[PDB]
């Protein structure tokens, strides 16, 4: 697999998720955002470990794997894009068409017996809200919707956003996020006290384990998710003590949001509503590889028309995406890249000691190990 | 102080039972052979619930990370686990089966 | 188990010293200065391969693991002190006492099982002749002469020295300054001229193998080293020749000094006298990881009054530190990295080609194979 | 040995080969110019893994391992030659002589038992065109010529070069070089237009591979090659086409080039004629490390009198240096770079899709795997093992 | 001087190593392998370590620093990391009395 034999056997409750270290393929994943990708110009980008290129033609998107099927060597060292439908290898010239990735030229051997015999392997692409998504899977793929969380793919939902590579394995991630008790980290944010959000320090559990999540199996579109259900009988803790006396208090705000958090395979939280009352965040946690991750955070916000849309674009830029996107999750951040050594050995997965709003992260280990589309590893990626 | 667990019929040697309580916290019954123990049933190194776990002998596996406790002396046997479980009165009177308070 | 079996049971004579790449377990250590660490402001360092914090509260220093043991991140990330006697995690708030490093209080959940019930690993540390000396083990720390070297702690002598990370493994350190004849990479110091020292070029063999090297486990103090008695039975060599032909010189000064060396246990030499006829040096070689240790260098003159202190120390900052720690030690720097490709895969301690001279320093594998209080290895630093 | 066995397994037409991952020992190798090694300065390189020292005295080269046999260090991080015929290590002073490396002194313990009782591993060197050549290898040499491509020691040929260090493994440049159709790669070289040359986009098989592909096994001097005769048995495709629709050609100038190419143990190319009708080029892809290789270019040209070798010396300064051997050969350096991760776990053996045009290249593997002298290990460089 | 007593041939038992300190010369080891005995320079030709000190196996002895081994019939390597030969001195046994030659073998 990807990881020691001995530690997979202990880890009984989600052995598939800790050995999902490169990510679950058959999956949608964006990668990009649309007006990222003009026409004819290749873009390349990593994704589960494989090199890809995605070309846009005719408007189109298309997605070959980035490397050469003869001596392997990456296409995109040279772009040779001599039709509008094929790329050239810049080293033997074999030529492929974006459309099936088939081998249907080889300039310095029109004649070649391979010719018609061989394909580079090819992904489905599809743009939605201005984002750019790939199935890395095989075979027909599923519906987007499966793989996103529930309305951002509504049809006044307008989606603005902002991606980047971040250093930390997409998994400690994703954990940070749906961590109820993480939100201490966000005590002294500067949108918090300007916006005047309530933002207490954590929360008391209250009730049984179970009420503590809601697991969503299966929507009719078959999204597999949790909610954090903590504050449904959980006592909010606004102020903090050491040895009984006061030494931190939360935040005191009037406006009430984020009381809507779930994480959905493949790898995306929703929180909802925020920053604002009438927004909503989205973000995935994409594997690049096994120590990277795409950080792709996205805002969105029903539209009724092109005036609001622009309206909404005004604040996205000069307020949102600065005070909530950057502003307060850069401290999720340097969070994420803080566990990094503790699980790069995969022993944390086995060391760690977990506490009560630890249920959250759980139940999410639990879903993914068990609905998740497979377990993409080296194999997949180089393998012989 | 005691409440029925189950009948000694129940459980068939080498099995475990979650044992709910009223306000406290969850214990989990173990059969070795033909006595009955009685234990905390979350696991001292985390979250998890030692009743879903894997009883081997006298040695319970948890489920989360595979760790292990003796369920006689509640002692650990195996890492992560270093902190010991507590250990609950057990008693079988007429076919039946009682836990009672932490000794 | 740190290098290759194959390997330890070719070295009957000395495998635990062999193995022990990450030093030895349950043995004292000067990580810093005392005038490095104020009161109330914690720091961080790295011995034996354990990231550890170090504060002063009170004037008292106390030592901690500095990682949380709930994600293990990092405490000193973010240093949060909410109360003189604790720190506290940023990232969910749990907090240890210093003292005894358990689990006081949680902020983001007061109500946890998990207070009173959790305890982060602690180091006795203890301050002396101006060093910080953490006691990287387990049980009750022994007394602090027992990893010292003779007249270290004698109640008149004045310590003073440095310290550096120096990269390279500690035993090539070790080997380096215990060696009878690398003096040979000083024949052009200047230490030796401004100083009209005496220095052959070597020292060679005389009497026999034990006159020369007295081994010490007899001590009452706890003391386990080894002497090289080049002065008392070593002999000088001041001309080098080749094929009969003088080409070299060694030192002629009337100054004579260093005529008494000894390695102990953990890992400090005893340089007597240097770098003058009534002065003393002591260094230790205090393991980082496998590849790194601290280069702790202490030179120190006898005095019986606050007087004799401000010139000393005028001196041993005027010239003693720039030219007998500085200007003579900064070519075994080089020496020592100069060994670490042939021993990096461990075989070198299996091909090296060993000379009469080097009959102290087998001692000292042997002393120190039969007397180290454990060998410390990945296991103490992660888990299993 | 060097490689997984699974892998070896999957690549039993040519295993030896896949399996030669730090070069081959007991053959000649280039590596530096005689003008760059002068009296009494010691140079330091790495061969096949091995650091050595190589030093010339009374005009007679010598070559030491760069490695004391005390403590392991390397003696030139500190060169200390105190007489004509010696070195001394500057850790404690081991004493070796350039001629045979036996240990005769130590000056810091004039008398140990050691001196005289031990001995530096040495190679022997050998100066031939203005190229200085070490034998990594053990026993008594084999002549220089079984080494080197037919014509490079001619008396007549002039031999002018450069040489460099390359990020690739030393096979992935054999392979680059000795490859019909990678030339598409340098469609766009000065060298093309500036010296007005007939070059296809790449050479194709003709109707029968064999002719094109001569196997040479029994050569007088017994040299061990493999000839792609692209000139003669070839197709050269002058217009690329996709779709049957013609998106670039190639160079139509008149100088004729390229007749053959040939690639000979233990790893050098001879391209005839190149990069002029009258020259000829034979390069060295040497191995330094597992990643690493030294790219040692010559060009070659029959010179009848002092005259005509003056001329060439000029030429190849302000002509042939700069635009063939840089100006053509250096998108071959990232050409190369770009095969590596591939091959990084010796995983690409395996996975390449080869075709027609590597024909040629497949018959050198089996012939190299035949008749190479010994796998290079990494026990060579730290210490042959062995238990009784 | 040119045959140096050892001792009783009985004072050894087989397979046992015994170490004979010369003045002015380097210390020789004897081995009893069997009912014959043989002599070889005490020092480990790839170091400082006593051959004595080793352990004998059959008529090769292994030395105790790096596991390096030697044939002491012939004084030729038998496992690396040795490589030189130890020079090896004649042993004969005249009155059940051991003695051994002075000067190594010439070869
Ligand atoms: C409370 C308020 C905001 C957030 C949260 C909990 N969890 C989050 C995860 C990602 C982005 C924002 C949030
Ligand atoms: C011999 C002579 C001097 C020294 C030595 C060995 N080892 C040393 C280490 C530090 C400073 C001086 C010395
Ligand atoms: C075909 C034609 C020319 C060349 C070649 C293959 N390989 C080469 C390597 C160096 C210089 C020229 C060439
Ligand atoms: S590597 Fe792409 S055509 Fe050869
Ligand atoms: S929660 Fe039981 S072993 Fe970790
Ligand atoms: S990682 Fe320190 S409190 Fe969670
Ligand atoms: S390392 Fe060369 S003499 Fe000691
Ligand atoms: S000293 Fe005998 S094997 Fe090295
Ligand atoms: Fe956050
Ligand atoms: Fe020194
Ligand atoms: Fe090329």
């Amino acid at each position: 697999a990807n990881v020691d034999e001995a530690i997979l056997k202990r880890v009984k409750g989600w052995a598939p998720y800790v050995d999902a270290k490169l990510g679950f393929r058959n999956h949608w994943y964006p990668v990009m955002f649309s007006k990222e990708i003009n026409e004819g110009e290749p873009k390349t980008l990593k994704l589960l470990g494989e090199n890809l290129l995605v070309n846009r033609i005719d408007g189109k998107l298309y997605c070959l794997k980035d490397r050469c099927l003869h001596r392997g060597v990456q296409l995109s060292v040279k772009v040779e894009c001599k039709t509008k439908s094929t790329i050239t290898c810049w080293y033997h010239a074999w030529t492929y068409r974006w459309e099936d990735g088939v081998l249907c030229d080889i300039l310095t051997n029109p004649t070649s017996a391979q010719i018609g015999r061989q394909k580079l392997k090819t992904y489905p692409v599809q743009e939605a809200k201005g984002c750019v998504f790939i199935y890395l899977g095989d075979g027909d793929p599923p519906p987007l919707a499966r793989d996103t969380p529930p309305n951002f793919l509504d049809d006044d939902m307008e989606i603005l956003g902002k991606n980047q590579i971040i250093k930390s394995n997409w998994r400690l991630a994703v954990e940070n996020g749906f961590d109820p008790s993480h939100i201490y980290i966000h005590k002294d944010s500067i949108l918090v006290k300007d916006n005047d959000l309530a933002l207490p320090l954590g929360f008391a559990p209250g009730g049984d384990r179970k009420q503590q999540t809601r697991v969503v199996d299966d929507d009719v579109v078959g999204r597999k998710g949790v909610y954090d259900l903590i504050g449904e009988h959980g006592v909010p803790v606004f102020e903090g003590t050491i040895g009984g006396e006061v030494v931190r208090e939360g935040a005191y705000g009037e406006k009430i949001v984020a009381n809507d958090i779930s994480i959905w395979l493949p790898g995306v939280l929703k929180v909802n509503p925020w920053p604002n009352p009438d927004m909503m965040q989205f973000e995935w946690y994409v594997p690049i590889d096994e120590n990277t991750h795409y950080y792709f955070q996205t805002l969105g916000k029903p539209c009724a028309n092109d005036e609001e849309r622009k309206k909404y674009e005004q604040e996205f830029e000069s307020k949102w995406k600065p005070m909530a996107l950057e502003g307060f999750n850069n401290d999720d951040i340097w969070a994420r890249e803080a566990m990094v050594d503790f699980y790069a050995d995969d022993k944390g997965w086995v060391n760690e000691i977990l506490f009560e709003s630890d249920e959250a992260i759980v139940a999410w280990r639990k879903l993914a190990s068990e609905h998740n589309q497979g377990i993409q590893t080296q194999a997949h990626v180089s393998g012989l | 102080i005691w409440l029925k667990v189950c009948a000694a019929s129940d459980m068939q040697p080498g099995t475990i039972r979650r044992v709910n309580r009223v306000g406290a916290a969850p214990l989990a019954v173990y059969r070795v052979g033909d006595q009955f123990y009685a234990t905390e049933d979350t696991c001292t190194h985390g979250i998890a619930s030692l009743s879903e776990g894997t009883l081997d002998g006298d040695v319970i596996e948890c489920p989360f990370h595979g760790g292990a406790f003796n369920v006689c002396t509640g002692m650990p046997a195996s890492s992560p686990c270093t902190v010991p479980l507590g250990v609950f009165e057990v008693e079988v009177k007429e076919g039946e089966v009682y836990v009672a308070g932490e000794k």
